[PDB]
């Protein structure tokens, strides 16, 4: 009852050289694909009336939550790469790309049932609706989510040495922006629907991602066993019932930050207008440069997981800290330019125009929950990313928001300059997670004594 | 003229029965033998016996939580023992 966290900081030995830096190249190829995004965002603004995203960072919900799912394979095939076949983890690699697909016409289903935001409660940029010629972004951009999950479950086989989706996802975006404004209005092209039509441009180059994975049976042998990827063997088929329960808890758990979006969301019209919504110049620089951060580990979590069938049983878990904390070197050491810099005159008008003439009541949670999470889902990426454990890891995050719910309507309610005060219990909601996984991260690397069962050998 | 089957790991049981989970890097001419005693001395040792690079197996691990140990045999060129190895580490 002082320390239930039991032998907490030893994670060290002369780890010094753990050198998983090609395990963040699965990520500065994400800033790779977090930025075409945006040379659509302001390429559809040729047309005025195309703020579009208005289905586009509200799909990105069946994306993002379906991804989990898949993103949370990482183990299955990193893990048995000290098994030896490639084309068993590739039975499931291929049972999954099923999934991914599968799934990913339900992300292309679901997306359908969507479109009915022809609906009303509370204040704009959450009701209203005259023209939308979003319609159609939310199909010629909501039929991907198929081909879109495959051309994920890609770096969920990305695991094991390569990050030539760094290779692709970066002529992927090249190749999308020019093809992007083909359709806003184009040339020889289809040239007309442009509100909707950035996306179907966009979504058209997913599915040449899609087949970024199948330009990559090709450097060396194989991960292609797409022979029928049907399933069959009890009542349903695992190899996929087993990614099962590495999906519902990843998503359900990428609906954290999924009602941080239904959070972050609701408080700016209060009688709060104008700068509350600018704190989402703010909160959107949180996603920006927080993603080659937090997905270190997600990209960490190989280095891991592949580590265990490598029967090496915290000689990863030992390093489960010495990489936990290299970036978190920078995870306090640029929480420093955080709730340091603002919106300068090197932001004009981009993601979401709000730049000249609005306050830094932004800047006062770029520190309160930054480095006290920044890392602090790098741990489940790396518990999910090492074990089973997403398990309820996902009631890692039934805390993380309902030990949230009420620093929601404590900064409507407040002491002071209360902007950063409903982030009270929500950056203590958010580093009751420096305990609860990392927590077990220490019922966990002494899981690997318990595993590790004979303690060496002889000569 | 040589050393053990030169590893030793047994994760986890399924704590009435175990897994032995052990180097063979190839075979040699290739045998296996792997005793089958607690440390209490009574209860005779028994045998289980595999092949290939096949030290890498598993036990009918009868009794309840009581100290087993167990190990496994080399064999090769000669048709004899080429050496053993031991831990002990129980339920
Ligand atoms: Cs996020």
């Amino acid at each position: 009852l002082d320390r239930f966290s039991f032998s907490v900081f030893l994670k060290e030995i002369r780890l010094l050289t753990a050198l998983a830096l090609p395990m963040l190249l699965a990520q500065v190829a994400q800033v790779g694909i977090g930025f075409v995004d945006t040379v659509m965002a302001g390429g559809a603004g040729k047309e005025d009336l195309a703020a579009v995203a208005l289905g586009s960072s509200a799909f990105a919900t069946v994306y993002i939550t379906f991804m989990g799912i898949m993103a949370a394979l990482n183990p299955m095939i990193a893990q048995l790469y000290g098994a030896g076949k490639t084309g068993e983890a590739g039975e499931t690699g291929r049972q999954g790309i099923w999934f991914g697909l599968i799934l990913g016409i339900f992300g292309m289903i679901l997306m359908w049932a969507a479109i009915t935001p022809f609906r009303n409660w509370l204040t704009l940029s959450d009701y209203v609706e005259g023209t939308m010629a979003q319609y159609m972004l939310f199909t010629s951009l909501a039929m991907p989510a198929a081909m879109v999950h495959r051309a994920l479950h890609a770096y969920a086989s990305s695991l094991n040495r390569p990050r030539l989706i760094m290779l692709v996802s970066f002529a992927a975006f090249v190749l999308n922006v020019p093809l992007n404004y083909i359709f806003v209005y184009g040339k020889f092209g289809m040239p007309a629907l442009g509100g909707a039509g950035c996306g179907v441009a966009t979504m058209a180059v997913f599915w040449f991602s899609a087949l970024a994975l199948w330009i990559y049976i090709a450097k060396e042998k194989f991960f292609r066993p797409f022979g029928l990827t049907a399933k069959f063997g009890k009542p349903d088929w695992a190899v996929f019932k087993q990614i099962w329960k590495i999906g519902a808890p990843i998503g359900l758990s990428y609906f954290l930050e999924a009602s941080a979006f239904s959070f972050i969301v609701f408080l700016i019209a209060p009688f709060g207008e104008d700068y509350v919504a600018a704190q989402q110049v703010g909160i959107s620089l949180s996603g920006i440069l927080y993603m080659i951060p937090q997905s270190v580990g997600s990209a960490g979590t190989v280095r891991i997981g592949f580590s265990l069938g490598r029967r090496e049983f915290s000689r990863a878990r030992y390093i489960s800290g010495v990489s936990l904390v290299s970036g978190w070197v920078l995870a306090v050491i640029t929480v420093l330019s955080l709730v340091l810099f603002r919106s300068p005159l090197a932001s004009m008008y981009n993601d979401d125009p709000a730049v000249l003439s609005i306050a830094s009541t932004v800047l006062l949670f770029a520190g309160l929950f930054q480095p006290a999470d920044f890392t602090q889902c790098i741990a489940s990426y790396a518990l999910r990313g090492y074990k089973v454990t997403k398990v309820p890891m996902f009631i890692h995050a039934a805390a993380f928001w309902g030990c949230g719910l009420l620093p929601g309507y404590l900064l409507a309610y407040r002491f002071d300059m209360g902007i950063y005060g409903f982030w009270t219990a929500l950056i203590a909601s958010l580093t009751i997670a420096a305990v609860a996984l990392v927590w077990c991260l220490e019922k966990y690397s002494m899981e690997l004594v318990k595993s590790h069962k004979a303690v060496s050998s002889g000569l | 003229v040589s050393s053990v089957p030169t590893k030793l790991e047994v994760v986890a049981a399924t704590p009435t029965s175990l897994l032995i989970s052990w180097d063979a890097r190839g075979e040699y001419v290739v045998y296996y033998r792997i005793t089958y005693g607690e440390t209490g001395g009574n209860s005779p040792v028994q045998e289980f016996t595999v092949p290939g690079s096949s030290s890498t197996a598993t036990i009918s691990g009868l009794s309840p939580g009581v100290d087993y140990t167990i190990t496994v045999y080399a064999r090769s060129y000669y048709w004899g023992w080429y050496s053993p190895i031991s831990i002990n580490y129980r339920t």
